[PDB]
RNA sequence: GGGGAUAAGCUCCGUGCGUCGAGAGGGAAACAGCCCAGAUCGCCGGCUAAGGCCCCUAAGCGUGUGCUAAGUGGAAAAGGAUGUGCAGUCGCGAAGACAACCAGGAGGUUGGCUUAGAAGCAGCCACCCUUGAAAGAGUGCGUAAUAGCUCACUGGUCAAGUGA
RNA sequence: AUGGUUUGGCACCUCGAUGUCGGCUCGUCGCAUCCUGGGGCUGGAGCAGGUCCCAAGGGUUGGGCUGUUCGCCCAUUAAAGC
């Protein structure tokens, strides 16, 4: 709650419209719009700020103050900015490349494996094992991050598979 | 630590600067603790080494006309008492500092009134 | 993901979560993860 | 195996629970000890096994009482034997317990591990528990 | 040794009997009576939280001023009836004392100190009876063991006293007893 | 109350107990034995007990004050849990608290026995001391033992509640 | 604590009649799951396991022995469920 009481500042090259209880955020990087939960309201900010108000002292607008202003956080910063989510694949025979919106992997498995792109969110190969996303929302940027890594199993022996940056596995090693 | 400790701790600081003369604050940040072992051996002949609270010695500094380093505090202290002379500890954390890289000297007192980072140089060469 | 009636964190990092009512305990040891039920 | 040693019979009645526990409602001896809640049968073997618990915890330090004893029989019929014919055979004896009761009682020096010993009891006792001192 | 004087409300209960009692008990005010050489016992109402308040602040003894419809009274307590589970009170009792008098008082000791491997720390007695002025009740008692070996029975008399009270007890009793610690053999050989 | 296992719709007693038996009526759907209450007959009258008042079904989808998110209500315990409401407390806290984001977090010192081996971390003892600012004969995950990752306390920015 | 399935207790229904064990045919349901399906953890290198969670859609031997139910034995299957 007190964390959503801070003033949100809104950089200059951002635009806002707010109409009702939905809220749209535009920028050079694109636009979001999302809607929030009808009992908390806001407020925009002469000064370049954003205020999130809640209507009650209660459970809800508690919840919900900081919930709506660290949304609108996120969502500014990947307008503004945006994310980067690099993943690396250690093992043997790992070739994965971007060939198009879609990409191609090779993880070891008999058939080949393809996943499809999201709208609004561009991929990048670098390397031939490493290689990073850039994307303008968090939610999309994460939920592709998870789907590309749950194609393979988890690895706690070599570790083999797609994981994050900032992942670290655990080690185990059995005696026979 | 209780605030009959912080009153204590404030007291012993009022005390020791006022039997001092010249002080200096720095930034301990980066230093091991070894390092900083031998550097408090090293000044053990004339100066006092130790470590205090900005809070603290924000609100000790009113008594006497010290203010000017309330601006300067601001960070990670590390206090230095010149109980013999006064060029001898400005110059051993001086040469310190050079040789650490870790450490960064953000001002100190002299005549009552706080002055740059230069003019501290200048005067521990003095 | 040991489940039983009595959940209690067992190292003093696992940590006891809410979700739909089951209440169940995470930890990053993984051996710790035991639900209540 | 707290067991009576001799008695004028072998045998008693079923009996009645009704009443709070006056006897002993305060802890006195050591600093420490547990308080029951509800009316119940407390066996030889539960407070036995409770002894054990507390004991072999504490091992070295503090000494230990038991305020109560089992000491009125119980009987129960084998099976494979149609009710009646008489009054069965004693298997186990037991001590009564009523409301606000004492149990045990420690006198160790230490707050924590007296309170982590007694919670052991509780949880192997068959009825609530709970710590109280000496304090008025 | 001089304590401070606990101020607590108090009113005159309006009826008597289990009814009231346990009607007042319900609302949170606990029966009290006080008496003493005054040829004139009453019966008041308190208040269970302060009530429990001081008890805990000032030990199993304490010695208070009662406020009776603007009335203040001195009295010490006596005697207590403690709920066995739920930890309430029911019933306390404050017996007028003035100034410059003896009373009879029980008063606990607790024990600290360092223990040698051979040594086995047991507690006969908690509490030990006492004479004093009202105003210099005590609260505690403290004794210090170091270095004691094999039987090593401290005498409740032995122990050192503040000045102005003198041991109710008989020499005979005592107050903390050191004995050989027990090994697995013994250990095995009671309860069976 | 005895017996049974404080099980049976169990059995055996006591009740200037009650009811059915030998009792219709209403309520608990149904249900003698539980609750309300004694049917002379008739009336297309009125007042009420128990139980109820959204519809099946007659009666407030009533009044005001609070609780609950579980269809709990509308089957159950030992125990477990940052669910949630109330009250009394207490500790710390603008001398800046708790959580975060920076740095240190050691030298005798590998503390002695034991061990191939004990070095802070199989195991026993003080659990001592020193620079201090904090190092705990070290809470763990760490190595055969070392050495590293942490960590406890301590110091910096942010700026009021935070813990039991 | 649960279920009401085994050994049991009560004698409330049936002595102017409620046919009893196995086998055969036929089945039907629950799920505390035997395989097949999906997961968590392993003292899970892999294969192969162990254990617990969801899941009742479907399937779930034949013979020798004894009246046998059961059980042992032989030899199969994914299994030869309660
Ligand atoms: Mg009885
Ligand atoms: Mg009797
Ligand atoms: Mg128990
Ligand atoms: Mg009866
Ligand atoms: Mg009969
Ligand atoms: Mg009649
Ligand atoms: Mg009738
Ligand atoms: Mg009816
Ligand atoms: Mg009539
Ligand atoms: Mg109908
Ligand atoms: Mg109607
Ligand atoms: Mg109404
Ligand atoms: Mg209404
Ligand atoms: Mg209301
Ligand atoms: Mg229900
Ligand atoms: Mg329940
Ligand atoms: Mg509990
Ligand atoms: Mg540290
Ligand atoms: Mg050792
Ligand atoms: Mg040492
Ligand atoms: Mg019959
Ligand atoms: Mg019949
Ligand atoms: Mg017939
Ligand atoms: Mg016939
Ligand atoms: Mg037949
Ligand atoms: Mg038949
Ligand atoms: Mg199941
Ligand atoms: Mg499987
Ligand atoms: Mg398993
Ligand atoms: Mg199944
Ligand atoms: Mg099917
Ligand atoms: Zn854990």
């Amino acid at each position: 709650s007190r964390i959503g009481k801070q003033p949100v500042p809104v950089p200059s090259g951002v635009d806002v419209t707010i109409n009702g209880q939905n809220l749209s955020v535009k920028g050079p990087k694109g636009t979001l719009t999302l809607d929030v939960a009808e009992p908390i309201s806001v407020s925009r900010a002469e000064d370049g700020a954003i205020v999130v108000t809640r209507p009650d002292d209660e459970r809800r607008s508690r919840s919900l103050h900081g919930l709506s202003r660290t949304l609108i956080a996120n969502l500014v910063t990947g307008v503004t900015e945006g994310y980067t989510q690099k993943m690396e694949i250690f093992g043997v025979g790992y070739r994965v490349q971007l060939k198009g919106q879609n990409l191609e992997f090779a993880l070891g498995y008999s058939h080949p494996v393809l996943i499809e792109a999201p709208e609004g969110i561009t991929f990048a190969v670098e390397s031939p094992t490493k290689f990073s996303v850039s994307g303008i929302d968090k939610q999309k940027v994460g939920q592709i991050s998870a789907v590309i890594r749950r194609l393979r199993r988890p690895d706690p022996y070599k570790g083999k598979g797609v994981r994050y940056e900032g992942e670290q596995i655990r080690r185990k090693v059995g005696k026979t | 630590m209780a605030k009959a400790d912080k009153a204590t701790a404030v007291a012993d600081i009022a005390e020791q600067f006022k039997a001092s003369t010249a002080t200096v604050v720095t930034e301990y940040r980066g230093l091991t603790v070894a390092n900083l072992a031998e550097l408090r051996r090293a000044l053990g002949d004339s100066a006092t080494y130790t470590v205090a609270k900005n809070t603290l010695v924000k609100r000790a500094a009113s008594e006497a006309g010290i203010e000017g380093l309330d601006e300067l505090f601001a960070g990670p202290t590390a206090i230095a008492f010149v109980k013999g002379e006064a060029v001898d500890a400005a110059k051993a954390i001086k040469k310190f500092a050079k040789d650490n890289k870790a450490l960064v000297i953000k001002g100190g007192y002299m005549d009552g009134k706080a002055l740059s980072v230069a003019d501290v140089e200048k005067i521990a060469d003095l | 993901m040991k489940v039983n009636p009595s959940v209690k964190p067992i190292c003093d990092k696992c940590r006891v979560i809410r979700r739909h009512g089951r209440v169940m305990v995470i930890c990053s040891d993984p051996r710790h993860k035991q639900r209540q039920g | 195996m707290l067991i009576p040693r001799k008695v004028k019979h072998r045998k008693q009645h079923h009996p009645e629970q009704r009443g709070i526990a006056s006897g002993g409602t305060s802890v006195s001896f050591g600093d420490y000890g547990i308080q029951a809640l509800e009316h119940a049968y407390i066996t030889n073997r539960q407070i036995e096994s409770a002894r054990i618990a507390i004991n072999r915890h504490i091992k070295r330090g503090g000494k230990v009482w038991i305020n109560i004893f089992p000491d009125r029989p119980l009987t129960k019929k084998p099976a494979e034997t149609r009710m009646g014919s008489g009054k069965g055979s004693p298997e186990w004896w037991v001590a009564n317990v009523k409301p606000g009761r004492v149990l045990f009682e420690l006198s160790y020096p230490d707050e924590k591990t007296a309170r982590d010993a007694l919670t052991r009891a509780i949880h192997k006792l068959p009825i609530k528990a709970r710590i109280v001192t000496r304090e008025e | 040794t001089a304590n401070i004087p606990n101020k607590l409300t108090a009113n005159v209960r309006t009826r008597t009997g289990k009814g009231a009692s346990r009607q007042a008990r319900r609302d949170g005010k606990v029966p009290a009576v006080l008496y003493g050489h005054g040829t004139d016992p009453q019966h008041l109402e308190l208040n269970a939280r302060d009530f429990a308040a001081v008890l805990r602040s000032h030990g199993t003894n304490a010695i208070l001023t009662l406020d009776i419809e603007g009335t203040e009274q001195l009295a010490l307590t006596k005697a207590l009836d403690v709920h066995p589970i739920r930890r309430n009170i029911q019933h306390a009792d404050l017996l007028v004392v003035q100034r410059g008098e003896k009373v009879t008082v029980e008063v606990t000791v607790l024990v600290e100190g360092d223990a040698t491997p051979g040594t086995l720390v047991t507690q006969d007695a908690n509490t030990i009876e006492i004479e004093a002025e009202a105003l210099s009740i005590p609260e505690q008692l403290t004794v210090s063991v170091e270095g004691v070996e094999a039987g090593t029975q401290i005498t409740a008399g032995q122990i050192s006293l503040p000045e102005g009270v003198n041991l109710i007890s008989d020499p005979e009793l005592l107050v903390v007893n050191v004995v050989e610690a027990p090994s697995a053999e013994a250990l095995e050989e009671e309860g069976a």
